[PDB]
């Protein structure tokens, strides 16, 4: 049996304020529903999920969490944005789908602090935020999704990005290139071309082919289209080159979103 | 990999072509080469070398086989002492 | 291989008549498609599914079966209403999804009678009813869904309902509060608050979050949102209090729908 | 990890030409995305999937592949048509859903040739075709879907079709009767009526009930509505009669589509 | 002995058409003579040399190939333009000149496709194109010249270009800045000024000093003036900065031509 709780009131919710959603340790957080009003998702900046003071996932703005959910075609409702720790799209290969999905839940056992920090923009009309938690029996943090942010310059022509962090033992579920002039992209590991120079229209067709929604000004490289976690990129301690070849038409700075995965460690990624 | 060591290979690749060009048989060798859009390729990784596993096994079995030889040679040597 | 059969003609189908769909014993009924015309679903009153003369499930009107299917977002077609014994939304935890769904099928092996009784309203224009059966190999009644009806009065303020039947060994898949003025509800067992006083808007958001459709004038407490049967309420004998705290804005009588579950017994619930 | 490749250019793409998509042997083809322009799907005639020169699946026109995907409610996009070897609708009974779906993938190991032949109509405006392959690790052809074409005269009254090929050990996933005047159909094997004389409206209701889309002028007999492969017709060597009783209202020529299934054999069906 | 062949007829040569020169695999192409009439070199746009579908060299228009040959003072004839794969200006350092020149020949051994694609402008009077091949014994693609296109904006003052691709192991034979207002340029690698801020008149004097022809509105940085391949820029991995400092007098967009060199790879630049 799960428990649906109305989280404690968020302290000091005001424009230009730096607030935090301190989660009580002991149980497992499958989903966290954040209700907002008097402020836009884009006005909720620097969203950071911290476990024991360390960064797990990061969102430039709350709007990126809305887009993250939209991509998987999850239920979107105005005035509310959810933190899906449990991945509903997961499919089991040697275990049940339920086990593969729940395996991403935010367990807090052994944790000292679990926080969701963020900054409220100064322009916020009259910010009002509350949270509800869908919890289950306590478990260690274990397998978690770690959304990381990276900024790189794209040229009009061909740009290559090979300096992406490769935490050993971790995996890569997907890579999202946020740019308005990306025509095609190619992904390779150690010379091996896992993703040919696929045109945007072709890449976007495959995405939609798997029930995903194409995000505006974004080139998504989904490594878990089938929902199989074993299809994701395994950051082998032996990989020599993890490269991305981007064919752009504009000269801009792209925001590269990398969805990492791995067993959370107090001294890990 | 060495760029200059490769380039030499490409320079030395031209020398072996020149060896064929000098002789009439080199021209007749190239006569059978046609032009079509039908090719049978096979591009794949290949492993190299292996040390330790075959050794450890091939050191265990002969050492025992030798030890049995010494035991046989010892009993033959010891029996000759009994015949003194 | 399944068998699709055109059930025998329904005897005496006329306005103000009391008809019955007598099902032949021997096989398993996964789904029963009931075609209707010359009458409204609301004109088909007191629908009862009886096994060996004992009540299994009850519907005030056929419209409640339409709403039951609508809630799970099942295919709805005008002129037809289906009895989904097999639950398509089921997900397996230690077994396949298919096994978990088919486990709810209406097996008839060992049964003496299987009936679907109902009364045709007198106002019925020109009632016309026929049925089709989607069957499979015979099995015992076994695990079945037992829809029960309860009527309780609601005040304007807080109303508590703790007298709900607690058949030992059985489970509760969901509870539907049919009232027009329900603001928030709270569910607890033995003091433990499994469902905080959740506002309707918040409860309805979670429901939709799991692919469910919100029913008009209804507050649904879904205990199987994930499709996992083991998330449902286990009516354990040692349970001392099963309470419902309803915050209403109107003084009316609510129809409480309780979806029970358990292994069908000749002498059980 | 899967590999997305931009297949080699299709040779001689012109109106009235006979082209072919020669697939490189070695790996497994889960999906093949064919992009088209300057030509209609109906202008791409006689589509044949051949393994080692032998016919696997056949499509009168590329439009039949579009309808095949539409029926399962797969993502449809104008200018592109995919060959879904892996069946996304498959559900596992004693194995995971993923295993049951991937089991239909087009493995090429041991093959000498893998081709997708077709003819470009003479009326084609300015045909332009390219293909992308979603591949995975190599496997034998193994379990494959074998779409077969049959043409039979349908009378106004009752017609019976019992001369359908019954390859031993193979299965039948579905049968599609392409005719405009079919009222009802009945399916039986050895006298046993597995599908009663079901009216089109009733048959189409069951189809939609399982997330399928009803095709125009088509009577589909889906034997895998649940996604369970073991619900399909198993062509046992002992079967004496496999009959179809069609109740039509028109005198026309029907195109009977039969989706066979079985382990591919170089000297088999 | 070399073989001079009249290549097969170029399919569909017409205004606004997209044609291709498909080269038969097996031998080595030293030179390809393309005869044209009823169309201008500038009317033959987007010329691409592709090996196995991958881009090798690119020309905005056929006129750029004419200028490429003119620069080296190669024989230019109206109505014909040649593709010089073998570089006649090459001089050997530890090998013969002939070996150093022939090393650039287009070997096709191991290739699946060798193409020279291009688009015929719509304004083309009455395009007529044919090709002749000067071939020799087959060799792998091996060492090839890879002409790449880049577009960068220039200011009136100083413009710095440091984002030029630096494929590891590859070399740079020359860099051509196509702009009308370039006064002087400076080239440096890791702070080291290999080419001082040389005035156009001074740079052009050195070029002519080595038998080269100065191209209009172009600032050429020839790294192989002596014909010695080892004088070219070696794109060593440890290189941290490859910069170009352009002193312009106009605010325009320049077309930067970079002549790369390296052993052709299925998965390389
Ligand atoms: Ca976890
Ligand atoms: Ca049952
Ligand atoms: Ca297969
Ligand atoms: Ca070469």
């Amino acid at each position: 049996m799960r428990s649906f709780l109305n989280l404690n009131s968020i302290p000091n919710v005001a424009a230009g304020n730096s607030c935090s959603i301190k989660l009580p340790i002991g149980q497992t957080y499958e989903v966290i529903d954040l209700r907002y009003s008097g402020v836009t998702p884009s006005q909720i900046k620097n969203v950071r999920v911290e476990l024991d003071g360390r960064l797990l996932s990061t969102y430039k703005t709350l709007n990126d969490l809305i887009l993250e959910n939209t991509r998987h075609k999850r239920k979107i409702k105005a005035g509310v944005v959810s933190f899906h720790f449990v991945r509903p799209e997961m499919k089991g290969v040697n275990v049940t789908d339920l086990v593969q999905q729940r395996m991403f839940a935010l367990g807090t056992v052994g944790l000292t602090t679990c926080e969701i920090k963020f900054d409220i923009d100064e322009a916020a009309a009259g910010p009002k935020l509350s949270a509800i938690a869908q919890k289950s029996v306590g478990t260690a943090p274990s397998w978690l999704t770690m959304r990381r942010n990276f900024f790189k310059q794209l040229n009009n022509g061909t740009t290559e990005i090979a300096d992406l962090p490769r935490p050993v033992g971790y995996r890569i579920a997907a890579i999202h290139i946020k740019a308005a002039g990306v025509d095609a992209v190619e992904f390779q590991i150690d010379g091996t071309k896992w993703r040919d120079l696929l045109k945007k229209a072709d890449n976007d067709y495959i995405l939609e082919q798997y029930g995903k929604a194409v995000l505006d000004n974004t080139y998504t490289i989904d490594f878990m289209l089938e929902g199989d976690v074993y299809q994701s990129v395994l950051l082998d301690q032996m990989i020599q080159d993890l490269r991305l070849k981007i064919d752009s038409t504009m000269d801009e700075q792209a925001e590269i979103i990398v969805e990492y995965m791995g067993v959370w460690s107090r001294n890990g990624f | 990999t060495g760029l200059d060591a490769l380039i030499s290979g490409w320079a030395r690749v031209e020398q072996i072509k020149a060896a064929k060009a000098s002789t009439g048989q080199g021209r007749v060798e190239q006569a059978m080469t046609p032009e079509l859009d039908n090719g049978a390729a096979v591009v794949v990784e290949a492993p190299k070398k292996a040390a330790q596993p075959s050794e450890t096994l091939v050191f265990g079995v002969p050492q025992k086989t030798l030890l049995l030889g010494f035991g046989g040679l010892l009993v033959l040597g010891l029996v000759m002492r009994g015949n003194k």
